[PDB]
């Protein structure tokens, strides 16, 4: 009972209405005022609703809040791709010690989008990195959907497992995903082989690009 | 014109303490105004402490009780949070927040309307290390259809975070700055890429501005074809 919870995950398409509930008990939502917060990736939380129902200045009428029993609901109408964010409820709890609660948060995913195949772009080690006796090959993976790829590297057709690091995909500002993968090598490994390849697998389809020092 | 500005990212060793500041303008701190909230990577918001309706004094969440201190300095309009006996699980972004002028006098209630930008505190025994910055040069590999991709590789730093801008902030369109990877060496690395008109390449200078404040590192790399 000194706890707020929310569904971890909600999803809908552009133009739809979606709701997110926050469930508590008599000592918190039952007695106290609920506020809601939006949080974009990287960013500080932003106040969306306060005092159960009120919007601050600057928040659009598409967002509304209500309360009933020991639950509270945020509603978003005319869903936009920009509304993709984490959402949190908060209220004071009057019990015990205790003070301010937040719900565990809800990731709202906006599901407009069609399948798109990744583009793969490779950069060889720079001249400055090689002068510093290192070499990093960079594979940039872009404009894909959905947001799940696997990346493998090859030297001349044989797999290279050691020295690979790949980011978890994140949204580009056009709403498709991008990711990156790095292969660390010695300068002499880089200068020797005929070639190195980044192979990106997405929804059962593999695309690869290939490069070599001679180029 | 309400702004809230926190101190920079910090790394601290297990068992040590950290002290975050929070400077507020456009509103006068009362001494009772500031709440602190943290967020561990990929987890939800967790209130740490602040002033509540009933009890007329600063209140701390039971997880932090024996080891946190929250002060508020009215002559300096600055607020401070000190957390000691730090552990791994104290790696988090720490936020201060306030109601500002969102105080309702018919019920006493305020929401948290104004938040700082966050201060990342990393709890680790690894040493602070500034990045090397390398250009990712545009080529015909990175060129299709009148546009070309170029970038900067920001390699081998600790702790998070770094910032990258392009052309001192004049270039924002077409920019994508990736999340860092944490490498098996225990150092981070990331890249930032921008797509530009391939017609510009001859003539327009492209410079990535990289800052890593925990190591006082500032590098501006010109990226050429």
């Amino acid at each position: 009972q000194s706890v707020l919870t929310q569904p971890p995950s909600v999803s809908a398409a552009p133009g739809q209405k979606v709701t997110i509930s926050c469930s508590g008990s008599s000592s918190n939502i039952g007695k106290n005022y609920v506020s809601w917060y939006q949080q974009l990736p990287g960013a500080a939380p932003k106040l969306l609703i306060f005092d159960d129902t009120q919007r601050p200045s600057g928040i659009p009428d598409r967002f509304s809040g209500s309360k009933s029993g020991t639950s509270a609901t945020l509603a978003i109408t005319g869903l936009q791709t920009g509304d993709e964010a984490d959402y949190y409820c908060g209220t004071w709890d009057s019990s015990l010690s205790t003070g301010q609660l937040f719900g565990g948060g809800t990731k709202l995913t906006v599901l407009g989008q069609p399948k798109a195949a990744p583009s793969v772009t490779l950069f060889p080690p720079s001249s400055e990195e090689l002068q510093a006796n290192k070499a990093t090959l960079v594979c940039l993976i872009s404009d894909f959907y959905p947001g799940a790829v696997t990346v493998a590297w090859k030297a001349d057709s044989s797999p290279v497992k050691a020295g690979v690091e790949t980011t978890t995909p994140s949204k580009q500002s056009n709403n498709k995903y991008a990711a990156s993968s790095y292969l660390s090598l010695t300068p002499e490994q880089w200068k020797s082989h005929r070639s190195y390849s980044c192979q990106v697998t997405h929804e059962g389809s593999t695309v690869e690009k290939t490069m070599a020092h001679a180029e | 014109q309400v702004q809230v500005v926190q101190s920079g990212a910090e790394v601290r060793k297990p068992g040590a303490s950290v002290k975050v500041s929070c400077k507020v303008s456009g509103f006068t701190l009362t001494g009772l105004s500031i709440h602190w909230v943290r967020q561990a990577p990929g987890k939800g918001l967790e209130w740490m402490g602040g002033f509540g309706p009933e009890e007329n004094e600063i209140i701390y969440a039971q997880k932090f009780q024996g080891r946190v201190s929250m002060t508020e300095d009215t002559s300096t309009n600055t607020a401070y949070m000190e957390l000691s006996s730090l552990r791994s699980e104290d790696t988090a972004v720490y936020y201060c927040a306030t109601g500002g002028n969102y105080y309702n006098l018919w019920t006493g209630y305020y929401p948290l309307a104004y938040w700082g930008q966050g201060t990342l505190v990393t709890v680790s025994s690894a040493s602070t290390k500034g990045p090397s910055v390398f250009p990712l040069a545009p080529s015909s590999k990175s060129t299709s259809g009148g546009t070309a991709a170029l970038g900067c590789l920001v390699k081998d730093y600790f702790p998070e975070p770094v910032t990258v801008s392009w052309n001192s902030g004049a270039l924002t369109s077409g920019v994508h700055t990736f999340p860092a990877v944490l490498q098996s060496s225990g150092l981070y690395s990331l890249s930032s890429v921008v797509t530009v008109p391939s017609s510009s390449l001859g003539t327009q200078t492209y410079i990535c501005n990289v800052n890593h404040k925990p190591s006082n590192t500032k590098v501006d790399k010109k990226v050429e074809p």
